[PDB]
């Protein structure tokens, strides 16, 4: 393990990769985006740019795909979404290195997780906020990024959460280009996998049953090649479900979910969960201080292998 | 020209020549570096007058002519169509290609000369059976 | 392990059936390929699929990649690439 | 650079440069014409390829330019002029390295002269022979290169000649880009100068004095800045004569030719004269294996700066 300082000075709330594995990008609390390179000759994680981005904290970003350009979402509680657009004619570390391209400036309540589409489905966007509005947010004009139109937008809680009461919203879309366009959405205590029907408008195709409590987190597995897909979700229970989904009104397939597993292994609250480029490795972080990493045995069952202190 | 031509600097030449007042000394039919190209999606030629109309109406509006910038050939404004890929990276292009013949691909200069010179592979990074070597 | 199954699956996939577990397996590893950043190795995977898809008769079976490039003729203002 | 030996068995009538300077193409009497490049490495001349080309000896060959691809045209005494194209598929010195394109038998007597127009008349082809009548070939498609028709026929000469074998025609284009399309013909003694006027057919502009002999070579001189042309003939008795041209804007511009210098320091016939490219540095060819450079003095007249003689 080598520790890497990031250089907020607040909380860092979320981090994600790129494409490449060769790109970080964290956000913060202290409003601001940083992006780290790795670094080839020294092997060790350098910062390439760190900007003001929002007027609040920053809660979820993600990198669009590569073969769009390089385009990093930025969701934050001031009920904006920025979309920013590196120009390589700047100085690193200055500021100017990512430009901005739109604010998504619709969305009533302060939004918590932001998601790319797969890059077969176009540069498409998923937003989500305390509002309990699923927004998808297209770039149909394609001479200037700057133009991004709203086009589906979903209805997933009916009344907004009261600011005493906390709220956990995630999403996560499926990485399969040989299946129809599926969204899975993580409600506060539901989670509900939409479907793009005949007419154009996502539907309700399926729901995953238990969680009695929050969900924190919600991952779909990478389609390998295999007949059955996996989401996996760690709540606010100490629950690492994984759910086996097998595909088969206006909905060009109907799909159904049973429960693969179900692991208590955290006792706590499962914050993260997340898969491996293949979905044979899953990682799974917890209120007892260690990441816990989780692979299928012969049988299909998922035991734990390592566990990591911290 | 034709005396800096029989020697080898073109690149004289070129900087002579575009800098010349008279408009009218190497030919009279105006540009013949100039290619155009059908979309491969649709097959209409790019020409990109609605592109060039309202980026030029907002660069009026705005001042700063940095907004044309914007404009090219890369998109296609009827069939919608996003951008042209490397056939190496599979990134977009926007600036500067390199056109394998026979077959029509595109390619960055780094990709392509990787692809052709650093590999020694004489065949098109994209699956073509015509061997259009080096 | 998907990179061998896509690597004996494209020795008569395509040339012999059609099978849509086949293309699956194929575009996923050219997708992990590109993940990679070995843009060079997916390059030899499609030049040897291309190679691999010859038929008896020899006419070529592979989805290759189409063309990018239409040149419209200086002078009779058409497509040169019909 | 030093000199070579070509593997020519007879005599090399006329040797013509490429554009870029870097490929040269010797026809000549054997049936035979061979084109050279000069190679980057020790500087040397090597050959290219060797193709018989005619049933006579060959006397006339002109490059076309560089963007129309690499053809040369010969002239031979078969009234004949073919068209060859450099094929870089076949192997060097194979001999199938050229082909021939088009066969201009639209002739009654021998042609001598073949001339390649300026690039800016497309690629236009000037044919004169014993026939005493001007053949303008133009490409109207220079798309296809086997495609040549003729368009301008004028008659330089009142009366076919008798003593048919005791003549030379010789032709030099004008390269001024701008100004309307001059040609240069040496018919038998005279020489007439050939504009285009409004009418799309050429009209005899000036006719150069002089010439007590019969004209052996014609070449006209780049103007690169200056108010007025320079046109070099050579004459049978040895004399090098430059005239002064001077142009003025039924044709559009009067020509006015004055006698600029003659010089008869050649003892015996010159065969062909030439210009460098800057249009000051003549050189010109003798009877006498000599080769006589000239250079404009402070007065308006000619001297002779070398004489470069073969041992
Ligand atoms: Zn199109
Ligand atoms: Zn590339
Ligand atoms: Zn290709
Ligand atoms: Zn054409």
């Amino acid at each position: 393990m080598q520790p890497f300082d990031s250089g907020h000075d607040d909380l860092v709330h979320d981090v994600v990769y790129d494409f490449y594995g060769r790109h970080v990008a964290t956000c913060s609390s202290d409003q601001h985006i940083k992006v780290f390179k790795l670094d080839k000759d020294t092997s060790n994680w350098e910062l390439s740019d760190s900007w003001r981005a929002h007027d609040s904290s920053i809660v979820a970003i993600d990198w669009a795909s590569p073969e769009y350009g390089r385009i990093i979402a930025s969701a934050s509680y001031d009920k904006t979404v920025k979309l920013w657009e590196e120009d390589p004619d700047q100085e690193e570390c200055s500021g100017r290195r990512w430009n901005k391209l739109c604010t998504l400036n619709d969305s009533k309540g302060s939004l918590y997780s932001v998601k790319f589409a797969p890059a077969h489905l176009g540069l498409k966007l998923a937003c989500l906020g305390n509002d309990g509005i699923l927004r998808l947010y297209d770039a149909l004009e394609p001479s200037d990024l700057r133009s991004w139109t709203l086009t589906s937008e979903m209805k997933v809680l009916s009344i907004p959460p009261a600011n005493h009461l906390q709220s956990d919203f995630c999403l996560s879309w499926c990485p399969s280009r040989f299946s129809p366009e599926k969204l899975a959405v993580s409600a506060l205590e539901q989670a509900i996998i939409y479907q793009r029907g005949k007419d154009g408008k996502l539907h309700v195709a399926a729901k995953l049953p238990g969680h009695k409590s929050l969900i924190r987190s919600i991952s779909w597995a990478p389609s390998i090649g295999r007949w059955y897909q996996l989401i996996a979700t760690g709540c606010k229970d100490g629950r690492i479900r994984i759910f086996k989904i097998t595909e088969k009104a206006e909905l060009q397939s109907n799909l159904q979910v049973e429960l693969l597993s179900e692991h208590d292994d955290h006792n706590g609250e499962v914050w993260s969960v997340s898969w491996n480029l293949t979905g044979t490795i899953l990682s799974s972080a917890g209120d007892d201080g260690k990441v816990r990493l989780w692979k299928a045995t012969y049988s299909n069952e998922f035991k734990c292998m390592s566990v990591i202190t911290a | 020209l034709l005396l800096l031509h029989r020697y080898e600097l073109f690149g004289i030449a070129a900087d002579v020549l575009k800098y010349c007042p008279f408009e009218d000394i190497m030919g009279s039919e105006g540009d013949q570096s100039s290619i155009r190209l059908f979309c491969e999606r649709c097959g209409e030629l790019i020409t990109n007058e609605s592109s060039k109309e309202k980026l030029r109406a907002e660069a009026q509006q705005t001042g700063n002519k940095k907004i044309m910038d914007k404009f090219g050939y890369w998109y296609c404004d009827s069939c919608k169509k996003k951008n042209t890929s490397c056939v190496l990276c599979e990134r977009p292009l926007k600036k500067l290609t390199m056109v394998i013949l026979p077959c029509g691909h595109e390619g960055h200069f780094q990709c392509i000369q990787e692809w052709f010179l650093d590999e020694n592979e004489q065949e098109c990074p994209g699956g073509c059976p015509g061997v259009a070597f080096i | 392990d998907v990179q061998s199954a896509a690597l004996i699956s494209i020795f008569g996939s395509p040339r012999y059936f059609r099978d849509q577990r086949v293309d699956e397996w194929i575009q996923t590893y050219r997708d992990m390929l590109k993940s990679w950043e070995l843009f060079s190795m997916r390059a030899r995977f499609d030049v040897l699929r291309s190679k691999l898809s010859r038929t008896k008769t020899g006419v070529l079976t592979a989805d290759i990649k189409p063309r990018q490039i239409y040149i419209q003729c200086q002078n009779c203002k058409q497509n040169i690439n019909t």
